[PDB]
């Protein structure tokens, strides 16, 4: 608080802190009032905490369906070294683990998923266009109000947030970070693409495909279904940087995913490739032959 | 092309930031034009004696119409909100931010940060965060991507364009039309004004009205009755240049 928003429920805790939801009064609407902390410079506001939410605003005008809109933005309290700034926000019904969970399909179906995915890759390609790249792409920041939307969220937000680690918390639940987003940090925008694919097959049709800990853990984890790459495809550099220590090899797609289709699986691939360059497009995913 | 998306965007931004034309009735008691038009001079001298990216004193107008379209103040505080204006839209355009400290040295230390900062949050929330808002400039470029003239001649109606649009920013015309045809008019007034001096070489001028609200989709009256304020605005500089004496 204060906002001339009424809370109710609280849809979330984690890593944005707690996310709770409210209704617009004079609209009679509902939204989803999340928050953070900023440093109180001498120079005012973070400079790049209002270029990073002037951005986010500089979106509703797009009106894309498959990404939330940044309704309105409000700094709250200012105190000597701290401004807390209230984001109000879009406000979706339910998530895409709400969304798999109350799951009446027994593995199925494929064009609730082809569809799903073609349109996933949608807000994506846009956030991307617009210069945007996701950190904590997953199925709580996947969400469908009903009838079917898949309107994308916490967008961007890593930049806002990054004095969150003065909390040096919290879930970090990285089932889902590229093989670089902590074998180095390259943030990246095709890291925001591996994301993809593990979503992709944590659909078929069960939880995380990668779910871990250890980044290096998880990093071996990964080369257990891809294969570890021989050099030069190999970087640098920092933050126990592991060379290459157990050796693998090529391992089948559909085989500990039942089951991609003749293409599923080939696609899939091509998301999740190591090689971040020869990776696949935002785009270029979205239009092949798998649909 | 991605010329047409952008465009539809900008447009559709450009209204979500547009001030109130009314708002010298509505919404300010104190606040007369007259005394808009010595804060936006002030600060259209603070960018040009601090060198800032052009685009900062057109963005700092338009946060400060927004503004007065959404709150009354008082007299005594409008320079103040200039100079927020200014804070806000150099932290939006510019590598290197103006200095709060800076900002009121050319108050001659009227104001203070601790008043600026204040203002900020002010600003910035009446604004609903809403800054990286449009200026003539940005469109300026687009026209001038669409236009036949060499990277010579581009330069020079780029030039006299953006003096335009400052011609405009200090007057009330700015509250009443978007950037786009702010930086329509100025093109347009640029153009055909270098026709004439050299012939036979920015034809491009050759029907540019109808061309430009073509882009724009407006009224290519307005484009025309735009150009006409501009033209005249620039006349009004002759009283100006003078009179500077008694």
């Amino acid at each position: 608080a204060t906002s001339r928003y009424e809370p109710v429920a609280e849809i979330g805790v984690g890593a944005y802190g707690t996310v709770y939801k409210a209704r617009d009064p004079h609209s009679g609407h509902f939204v989803a009032l999340k928050s953070v902390r900023v440093p109180n410079g001498e120079e005012g506001l973070p400079i790049s905490t209002v270029r990073e939410v002037a951005l986010l605003r500089r979106l509703e005008a797009f009106e894309h369906p498959n990404v939330v809109r940044l309704m309105d933005v409000c700094a709250t309290s200012r105190t000597d070294r701290e401004i807390k700034v209230t984001l109000v926000f879009e406000h979706v019904d339910q998530d895409l683990r709400t969304y798999l969970d109350k799951a009446p399909p027994p593995g199925l179906p494929a064009e609730t998923i082809k569809d799903l995915m073609r349109q996933f890759l949608r807000g994506l390609d846009f956030l991307h266009a617009n210069c945007i790249v996701h950190r904590d792409l997953k199925p709580e920041n996947i969400l469908v109000t009903s009838g079917g939307t898949v309107k994308l969220a916490d967008f961007g937000l890593a930049r806002i947030y990054s004095y969150q680690m003065a909390l040096a918390p919290v879930v970090v639940t990285l089932w889902y970070r590229a093989p670089e987003v902590l074998l180095q940090s390259t943030y990246a925008t095709p890291v925001d693409m591996w994301s993809v694919g593990c979503i992709f097959a944590e659909m078929f049709r069960r939880k995380p495909l990668f779910c871990g800990n250890s980044e290096a853990d998880q990093l071996g984890k990964i080369f257990d279904l891809i294969g570890l790459p021989p050099e030069d495809d190999w970087p640098r550099d920092v933050s126990l940087p592991r060379g290459a220590f157990p050796p693998r090899g090529p391992r089948p797609v559909q085989s500990v995913v039942p089951e991609m289709e003749e293409s599923g699986a080939q696609l899939l691939l091509e998301m999740l490739t190591f090689n971040p360059h020869k990776r696949i497009s935002a785009f270029r995913a979205l239009q092949h032959s798998y649909l | 092309l991605l010329n047409d998306r952008v465009l539809r965007a900008m447009l559709k931004a450009e209204e979500t930031c547009a001030p109130s034309v009314s708002y010298f009735k509505c919404v300010q008691k104190e606040v007369l034009p007259s005394m808009r038009k010595i804060v936006a001079t002030w600060m259209l001298e603070v960018c040009e004696e601090q060198k800032c990216e052009e685009e900062v004193f057109p963005l700092a107008m338009n946060y400060l119409d927004r503004f007065l379209s959404l709150e009354p103040v008082k007299k005594s505080r409008l320079q103040l909100l200039g100079a927020t204006c200014m804070f806000v839209a150099s932290k939006m355009k510019e590598t290197i931010p103006l200095t709060a400290e800076k900002l009121c040295i050319y108050t001659d230390n009227s104001i203070r940060p601790e008043e600026l900062l204040q203002m900020e949050l002010l600003l910035v929330n009446k604004l609903k965060w809403n800054l990286a808002a449009m200026t003539p400039h940005d469109f300026i470029e687009h026209f001038l991507s669409k236009m036949p003239e060499a990277e010579e001649n581009k330069q020079i109606i780029r030039k006299h364009a953006q003096t335009f649009v400052a011609l405009c920013a200090t007057d009330v015309k700015f509250i009443s039309n978007p950037p786009s045809m702010v930086a329509a008019g100025s093109v347009v007034a640029a153009v055909q004004g270098l026709n004439l001096r050299s012939p036979n070489n920015f034809l491009s001028y050759y029907r540019l009205t109808r061309f430009l609200s073509r882009v724009i989709k407006c009224d290519p009256d307005c484009l025309r009755a735009c150009q006409e304020q501009i033209e005249a605005l620039l006349e009004s500089s002759l009283r100006q240049a003078q009179q500077n004496m008694d």
